[PDB]
């Protein structure tokens, strides 16, 4: 993550991020809505950061330092560039909605009143088709990635030294290879929980309640499609095992 | 320090997310209670042994039967949660959650945890449950279910007051080390 965004999302909540004199100007219901929207953006910032650790620290480090067999790095990190593109674009839109909403003379005081339309756009049309296709592929290759990682760590000395070296810093404590893969797989099922709670505090404007209700339906449609399109790939699985599923 | 993995399972309203949040912060949040839990690696020392215990939530995966099992690989201990204010959450334990965890996590110890124990003597809870001819889950009902499903043990806690929270994770660490 970049320093500007880290500082903007350093506080535990929207109510602690904004100046207390600005917080005092809003009703309790607006504070509750803004705290959940802040959690959505803050967790999206961290998810994009998990994808950058996978692409830049792990994937690129293995290509530039190790002599792994061709197709091994792709098996460890399936769809990472596509995932990074989807979420970096979505994060850009959330951060621009926050930035446009800032009060003149402030880099921290804002209220986002129209999140619904942004979520409908993210979870419909071509972007939803790409999220569905990418997660159906990623999640079907999840078990194969974990097994390939375990094999390499146990049998390749240079691989073990590389992993131990780049995961040693305390800031990587939660982000080993397997932990990154599970963080990415779990991300998509966090959206309905966050969206439903934002909807709970967005009844003040009927257009907004309607838009978030539509977005929540689209996210659930996407999840059901991804869940139905998953079948774990297995290295060495025979055709007979597959057609007898 | 050896690394162990813990996953918490249970119905959507069982309080699993709250339990992970309160343990990881060692505090019930005073300003904002997070909606979700990403992951955490707790440094725990139990009976003289140092462990890094990675914590994972299954919240949000309850309706997705192909996504949810992806949380189980290499799990060392399962926390199987129900809410004491919800006898319905206890009824889903023996023939939905238990056979699933035994299938994907064979030989992994399961600790059955009764969450929200502070609601056992909550008058609003008692009145609301009495409308559906119900009452808060009794301690013997929790122990009997844990015995029946072959759980490693039975424990109770309250994320709201923090009572019992530390003991649950220290015991889970002991189970993971066996
Ligand atoms: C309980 C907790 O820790 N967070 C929280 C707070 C409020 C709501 C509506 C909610 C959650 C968690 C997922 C379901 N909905
Ligand atoms: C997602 C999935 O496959 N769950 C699963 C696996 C195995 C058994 C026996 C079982 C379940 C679900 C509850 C009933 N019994």
């Amino acid at each position: 993550s970049m320093e500007m965004d880290e500082k903007d999302f350093a506080a535990d909540s929207w109510s602690l991020a904004v100046d207390s004199s600005f917080l005092q100007q809003h009703k309790k219901e607006v504070m509750k809505q803004q705290d959940v929207i802040y959690e959505l953006i803050q967790t999206e910032l961290h998810h994009v950061r998990t994808l950058k650790i996978m692409t830049r620290l792990f994937r690129t480090g293995m290509l530039e330092e190790l002599h792994l067999e061709p197709g091994v790095v792709q098996g460890l990190f399936p769809c990472v560039d596509e995932l990074s593109d989807i979420h970096t674009r979505f994060l850009s839109q959330l951060l621009e909605r926050r930035r446009q909403a800032l009060c003149p003379g402030s880099t921290r005081n804002f209220v986002i009143h129209r999140l619904g339309d942004l979520l409908i756009s993210q979870f419909s049309g071509p972007s939803a088709e790409q999220m569905c296709k990418t997660y159906s592929e990623f999640c079907s290759r999840h078990s194969k990635a974990l097994k390939l990682y375990k094999e390499l760590y146990a049998r390749d000395k240079r691989f073990q030294q590389f992993i131990r070296k780049v995961t040693r810093p305390a800031v990587l404590k939660r982000h080993g290879v397997q932990e990154c893969i599970l963080l990415v797989t779990q991300r998509i099922t966090k959206y309905p929980l966050l969206i439903s709670r934002i909807l709970q505090h967005s009844h003040g404007i009927e257009e907004e309640r309607q838009d978030l209700t539509t977005a929540l339906g689209l996210v659930k449609e996407l999840l059901s499609n991804v869940d139905e399109g998953i079948y774990q790939l297995e290295k060495g699985a025979r055709l007979q095992e597959i057609y007898n599923r | 320090a050896i690394r162990k993995k813990l996953v918490i399972v249970g119905d959507g309203a069982c309080g699993k997310t709250c339990l992970l949040i309160v343990f990881s912060k060692d505090q019930f949040p005073e300003v904002y209670v997070p909606t979700v839990f990403e992951n955490y690696v707790a440094d725990i020392e139990v009976d003289g042994k140092q462990v890094e215990l990675a914590l994972w939530d299954t919240a949000g995966q309850e309706d997705y039967d192909r996504l949810r099992p992806l949380s189980y690989p290499d799990t060392d201990v399962i926390l199987m949660c129900f809410s004491i204010d919800s006898p319905d959450s206890l009824e889903n334990i023996p023939e939905k959650w238990t056979p699933e965890v035994k299938h994907f996590c064979p030989n992994v110890p399961i600790i059955l945890v009764g969450n929200k124990k502070d609601l056992r003597n909550d008058e609003h809870t008692r009145r609301e449950l009495a409308k559906m001819k119900q009452e808060p889950v009794k301690p013997e009902e929790g122990r009997d279910m844990a015995n029946r499903i072959g759980a490693f043990g039975y424990m109770e806690c309250s994320a709201k007051t923090k009572d019992g929270v530390r003991e649950v994770f220290e015991m889970a660490t002991r189970a993971a080390l066996q």
